[PDB]
């Protein structure tokens, strides 16, 4: 963990999301899923798989988002909490 | 007794007393100034000095300043003749009407109520402010934890409360200004003169109000809460009532801590918080509850620092709080008011054994109404609100009068909206919301429900707009 | 004589250790054998730390420290209106000496919360995004706040501009002082400060404060008081002031500095304590006075500079409380055109509408609600290959409103030449108009009104509103100049 | 928050190549173009 | 008057004096010692004793040593006899080429040029260097600020930079070392007496050099850039001439201050840093500036910790610049040279009344669609080559363009690139980019801009592209 690195996930996932979350509209309104998957391995499903999946997607996203932000901030006290131990133990050996 | 400053470092100040020394949290007075300079005790260095924090500027003061002991801590105008008026720190009136009359005063640091002072029974304070009352009650003698910037009503939901529990409960009403800005602390002054809660004539004041400026130190603005809270306990310990504490920014009040703290030379916790957080907390939260003689219930603002709920500050202060009310602005555009936000703010107290099995279980219906109204929203927009069956139907449809229900037009809004406040009962607010999901007012429009007070309004209301 | 003068014990890094003294107060000034001065800041049994108000290597052990008496004072009055000065009212400007005849301490107590009274009166900024979604009032202490070279200043120089207007006028209540304290900038920068306000004129009725990057540590922690005491002059006598202090960062910077050097006791970021207690202090010295204490007015604008844009740092985090709102600026809203770069979801006054006249009022919520919506469907912009004619809609009012905010810099403009550039966008009239020409357009919009329709604006700002003959007079005046524009 | 995407690896690689794959064969394709021109 | 060490930790010693106290800022001889050791006067603990920081390494030192107030600061050689000489931090020749004999000494440590003493005068400095010239331009005794993590083009930048400006300069150019590598030393010294920009069998020579490596203790390195900034000093008041100021890492000047500030008995502040990390920086900073008396066009190489330009160092060392040309890795990393980020580089006179309107447009034009780009790196991150309107897709296919076309070969990077530097002309600049923000070169491929010099080059590359094919 680095705040640097986690503020960059945080960021490209939060993007991600807004994204996908776009998408599963433009869907509605008309990549999807395992269609295009299953007849050559062999609309309205086309759609409907497109809502979905940018639908999963949208959330999975936002879970991964909720999931960062608390190591977001558990690392952002650290930081903190680490910053003033240093700026101490040099006061305390004066 | 008296003593010799001997060291003074900002804030902070070193007192020699050759004979008699003053214990910790003693105010002492400084003698040889303009206004009055109060330092309070909090460490016995040894060789007869006694270190302490000082309530105001320390500038002009001089090694060997004279300063007085007064014998016990920080003492101040308790009683009726405090209502408001606008207190100090240290007692002082700043509201400029002169004097505070009072033959009472009190210390601002006294200990807890003791273990069997304590009440066993979990009752609910009704505010007579429906969404409150019926999804996030309460608790008597509880603290709630106030959540909302500004704009969203923040300034009448807390005057409103003042008139509702004076008028269904004979309590009065205290406003601990904790690190507040002289500007809206101001603004607060006026709003709540042309509100009735305050009256600059006849003693109707329901109100007494206390101030910890920002331009004020940290030693002042953390003692603020104190200051604000022996004055409320008068009124409990005194009068047997059920008291109101209004602590804005209980945050500031941490913040104010950890600075006297840092001040003091102590080493931060965790997050560079003050190791006596919990305890700096404690002794103060805990001076809020029922007690055998009546009660206090707190309404305190709080701030989320860097929006982290794990964070120190907040944390520490949800370990005391037994319901929260939730402003939000989405809720504040749509013209709901109160702008409480129905699914966010919530109450420990809200169990059935507390409220009632009854009680509970409209609460839940209608919190579990708005949820399933609140997903909907999709479909509705994007697959149409076309091909929603007979149960998706009256979902949206109920949840909408119930949504509006949930809105109050305020007494003190009287001055400005032009309509009579209204103060609805806990007996009202459960049968109106109890009905509604029934669906026995279901042949009515909506804005029937809308700013209205007891189910009956509603209907009435419904007629006329036909 | 240990009661009236000392002897340094030692000298480091500012911090002189004083013997004697036993007289001085807390927070007082003394002088060092040299000449120099210094402030008092720790007071101790054995000893006095004493704050040096310049290089230290003038002090040596031994040296004499007798007391002033007079505490730290500034000259104070319009004498200092054009002039350049340091933390302390020395001139640095050689234009000669100040006519200093009336003194001010820096170090003084806040007005009350009596001898005050709302905000009211707007502090027009010149800025169509601040003056319409993040309006000023006098006696307010707004932030501007973002990360370096985003523009801060920009919004402190043009706002000083701006007053150009009314200050050359007759509507005396209507005058602003202007105060620009630079704390810990490089004279290089000040010097192109300055010549910008004056090759425009404003220096003869600004105020410039300067402890750069060489003057020592206490000087750079005073200059905002004793900056803030300049415009307090004009606040106790009916005049209004508008103070800026860039960058209060680099103040608690030196403070740091000094707390650390004497030892006193760090915390978050190392800061003392009473960091918190520094800013407030002085931000709450700003006031819009009460009619009984003459109704003057002291409005500050102190700058933060952010890192990363992290305000959830410890300096932010104080002074954004502190004050009463915030305007932020951004990098990716620059680069991308949006200039100035104002968040107009971020930025906020809690003042609004109170020093907004109706003029404004109007416009402005029409448009922050519809900047709004089109700050939802804003994702879908780029992506929406099908979007319903609703959403297209709210998307095309978005880009041509914010094209609108560009402004110049150095080139602000009255409330009304303001509000008649934002009708013509609120009202629709840009909605057909090609996205990267809306800016050609105000530009030769706005000449033109101003050009050939002065009492058309005067009749804006006197109806208090958009009257309905004057809605009528702009409707035809844009559709018509509007219609010539794309021919 | 502009770029975050490619400021970082999984799905940067991704429009990383993508986007090179494009230009590459576009660029071919405009590539002996230049020559009938 | 003489005094004796009475404690030595490291670079910090402690000098008790009997008779008099030497005033602080005042260098010490420390007497029995086979090389110059200056010990400089930093704080006075009190009881007769003064605290120093050693100029070189205590290694040897003995408790009681007689130390010789010389009775002012560090005073080095200054004037036209310096030049083609590589100094010391105390003004020792380090070149072997004897004593530098000069007739006047000034010392390292002065007071800033006051606010009256301030220029206002802004002429934009060309380089040759389209991106910099195009988006933020250098100006004419300005001050320039070069930041970059380790090893993006720091050194290579300002190389290029003296073999463009300098070389072709009217006047003298000072060099400082600022605890960097000894080895850039030896190149950039044998590269000068190459070029002929020092000569050593006469008076030719126009640069002076200053150095203070890493293989040196903090406290040298803490004062080097304060040596050359002297030298630099005289060359601007002692004759007004016009002098460039090329100093290679002012970050070893705060670092350097950062290694020895807790044996100064200093409470650490945020991040490590010295508490007078910003105001150390400030009465450096103040002195490398132009006045009403000449004018220094200074170039600064800034480092930043880790590639973290908020850490405190650089972010303090901005506001000291009136150009920043910031070097991204991640620009780097995309083989673009010189590594400078275009959303991050800025310029005082970035004004459309100071470069004209058509090349200010052009600039934020570049700035603009590498903006919109950025945004579409996403989109297309997700989606793919073949979702945006051909009207987005287009600006991408420009925004590649306008991107390979800001990188450059330099002359001084032929040994890494293995191409011929080239050097573009202002004009030709901006027309190379007003004509791809137009449209016109749509139809030649991306590589064609990649690494050359006028627009011209591009076409004729994008042919011997076509031709190959
Ligand atoms: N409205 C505007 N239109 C165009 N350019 C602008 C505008 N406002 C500011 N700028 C430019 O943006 C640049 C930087 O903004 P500036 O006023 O220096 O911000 P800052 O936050 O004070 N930077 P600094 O304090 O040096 O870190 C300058 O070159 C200004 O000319
Ligand atoms: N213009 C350039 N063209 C090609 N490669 C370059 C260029 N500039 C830098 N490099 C490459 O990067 C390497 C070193 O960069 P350099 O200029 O020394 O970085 P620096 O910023 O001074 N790093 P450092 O000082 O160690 O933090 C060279 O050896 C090259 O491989
Ligand atoms: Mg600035
Ligand atoms: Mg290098």
């Amino acid at each position: 963990a680095t705040l640097k690195d986690i503020t960059r996930r945080l960021k490209s996932i939060k993007n991600i999301q807004k994204i996908t979350k776009s998408m599963k509209m433009v869907a509605a309104a008309k990549l999807c899923g395992a269609i295009h998957s299953s007849v050559a391995k062999q609309t309205t499903s086309e759609q409907s798989a497109r809502m979905t999946a940018m639908d999963n997607a949208s959330k999975n996203a936002s879970e991964m988002i909720d999931k960062l932000t608390l190591t977001f901030n558990r690392t952002r006290q650290a930081v903190i909490t680490k910053e003033l131990i240093e700026i101490i133990s040099g006061a305390a050996a004066l | 007794t008296t003593g010799r400053i001997v060291a003074v470092i900002g804030a902070v100040v070193d007192v020699q007393f050759d004979e008699g020394l003053p214990p910790i949290l003693n105010a002492l007075e400084v003698q040889g100034r303009e206004t009055r300079l109060v330092l309070e005790v909090a460490q016995h260095l040894g060789e007869s000095t006694v270190r302490t924090i000082a309530m105001d500027g320390t500038e002009g003061l001089v090694r060997g300043q004279k300063v007085l002991d007064s014998g016990a801590p920080i003492r101040i105008p308790v009683g009726p003749e405090t209502l408001g008026r606008i207190m100090n720190v240290i007692g002082e009136p700043i509201d400029e009407r002169g004097p505070i009359k009072t033959k009472q005063f009190a210390a601002i640091h006294a200990e807890a109520p003791e273990f069997v002072e304590m009440s066993v029974e979990q009752e609910i304070l009704v505010t007579g402010i429906k969404v409150v009352d019926l999804l996030a009650p309460y608790a008597k003698g509880g603290k709630i934890g106030l959540f909302g910037g500004a704009g969203v009503g923040k300034t009448v939901l807390i005057m409103e409360l003042i008139n509702n529990v004076a008028k269904a409960h004979g309590g009065y009403s205290v406003f601990a200004g904790v690190g507040e800005r002289t500007r809206e602390g101001n603004d607060l002054y006026h709003e709540m003169i042309e509100s009735g809660v305050i009256n600059l004539k006849d003693a109707t004041s329901k109100v007494a109000l206390v101030y910890g400026q920002m331009n004020e130190p940290p030693g002042a603005r953390a003692r603020v809460a104190l200051t604000g809270l022996t004055v409320a306990e008068y009124f409990r310990d005194q009068e047997g009532q059920d008291v109101l504490l209004f602590i804005d920014n209980i945050f500031r009040f941490t913040q104010a801590g950890s600075e006297v703290s840092a001040l003091l030379g102590r080493i931060p916790s965790a997050v560079g918080y003050q190791p006596t957080l919990a305890t700096d907390m404690g002794t103060m939260q805990e001076r809020i509850t029922t007690t055998k003689k009546g009660s206090i219930t707190s309404v305190q603002a709080i701030y989320v620092p860097a929006d982290d709920l794990t964070d120190p500050a907040p944390a520490t202060t949800f370990a005391h709080l037994d319901a929260t009310t939730v402003l939000s602005r989405a809720i504040a555009e749509l013209g709901i008011y109160p702008a409480v936000d129905p699914l966010d703010s919530t109450s420990r107290i809200m169990d059935p054994n507390i409220v009632g099995s009854e009680h509970y279980d409209v609460a839940r219906g209608v919190q579990k109404i708005l949820q399933d109204y609140k997903s909907l929203q999709d479909i509705i927009a994007i697959l149409g609100m076309d091909e929603l069956s007979e149960e998706d139907k009256l979902t949206v449809s109920r949840a909408r009068k119930i949504q509006r229900f949930l809105s109050q037009p305020f007494q003190v809004a009287e001055v400005f909206t032009g309509h009579l406040g209204k103060l609805v009962p806990l007996k009202e607010t459960i049968k109106g919301f109890q009905q509604i999901l029934a669906g026995e007012y279901d042949h009515l429009p909506e804005q029937a429900f809308y700013m209205v007070g007891p189910i009956e309004e509603a209907v009435a209301k419904a007629d006329k707009l036909a | 004589d240990l009661e009236e003068t000392g002897r340094v014990l030692s000298i480091g890094d500012g911090i002189a250790r004083v013997h004697g003294l036993r007289n001085v107060q807390a927070e007082e000034m003394v002088e060092f054998s040299s000449g120099l001065k210094g402030m008092s800041l720790n007071l101790e049994p054995d000893n006095v730390g004493v704050v040096v108000f310049g290089n230290d290597k003038l002090i040596k052990e031994g040296d004499i420290v007798k007391r002033t008496g007079a505490i730290v004072d500034v000259p104070v009055g319009e004498e200092l209106l054009g002039r350049v000065v340091d933390a302390l009212g020395n001139a640095i400007d050689g234009k000669g000496p100040i006519g200093s005849k009336a003194r001010r301490r820096v170090g003084l107590k806040a007005p009350g919360i009596i001898p005050r009274i709302s905000v009211r009166e707007p502090m027009q900024t010149g800025i169509k995004a601040v003056d319409s979604l993040v309006p000023i009032g006098r006696g307010q202490r707004e932030l501007i706040i973002g990360d370096r070279q985003t523009g801060k200043t920009s919004i402190a120089i043009d706002t000083i501009i701006n007053q150009k207007r009314f200050n050359d006028g007759t509507d005396e209540k209507k005058k602003l002082y202007c105060i620009y304290v630079a704390i810990g900038q490089k004279r290089s920068t000040v010097a192109q400060l300055v010549k910008r306000l004056t090759d425009a004129d404003a220096m003869k009725y600004t105020i410039v404060v300067s402890a750069t990057a060489s003057d020592a540590a206490p000087l750079q922690y005073l200059a905002p008081y004793s900056g803030c005491s300049m415009g307090e002059y004009f606040r106790d006598n009916g005049k209004h002031a508008l103070i800026i202090y860039d960058d209060l960062s680099k103040q608690a910077v030196a403070y740091r500095q000094m707390s650390l050097l004497l030892r006193r006791p760090p915390g978050r970021e190392a800061y003392p304590g009473d960091v918190f207690y520094l800013h407030s202090r002085l931000l709450e010295r700003a006031a819009k006075m009460n009619d009984a204490f003459g109704g003057g007015s002291l409005t500050a604008l102190p700058v933060i500079e952010t890192q990363a844009g992290d305000v959830s740092a410890y300096i932010p985090t104080n002074v954004i409380s502190i004050t009463d709102g915030q305007i932020f600026l951004e990098t990716e809203l620059f680069y991308k055109g949006i200039r100035p770069a104002i968040n107009v979801g971020l930025s906020v006054s809690r003042v609004g509408s109170a020093a907004q006249t109706r003029a404004m009022k109007q416009v402005a919520g029409t448009m922050k609600l519809e900047l709004a919506q089109y700050r939802e469907v804003a994702a879908f912009a780029q992506f929406g290959s099908d979007l319903d004619a609703a959403t297209q809609q709210l998307l095309s009012r978005g880009v041509r409103l914010t094209e609108l905010l560009k402004q110049g810099q150095y080139s602000p403009m009255a409330i009304e030449e303001q509000v008649a550039v934002i009708y013509a966008g609120v009202r629709g009239y840009l909605d057909k108009l090609e996205p990267s020409k809306i800016t050609k357009f105000e530009n030769a919009f706005l000449s033109h009104v101003i050009s050939q329709h002065q009492a058309l604006l005067g009749k804006i700002r006197t109806d208090g509103k958009i009257s309905e003959e004057s809605d009528a007079k702009l409707k035809e005046i844009v559709t018509n100049f509007l219609a010539g524009f794309e021919a | 928050s502009g770029d975050n995407v490619r400021s970082s690896a999984g799905a940067v690689r991704d429009a990383g190549g993508a986007f090179g794959k494009r230009e590459q064969a576009e660029e071919e394709r405009y590539f002996r173009a230049r020559a009938k021109e």
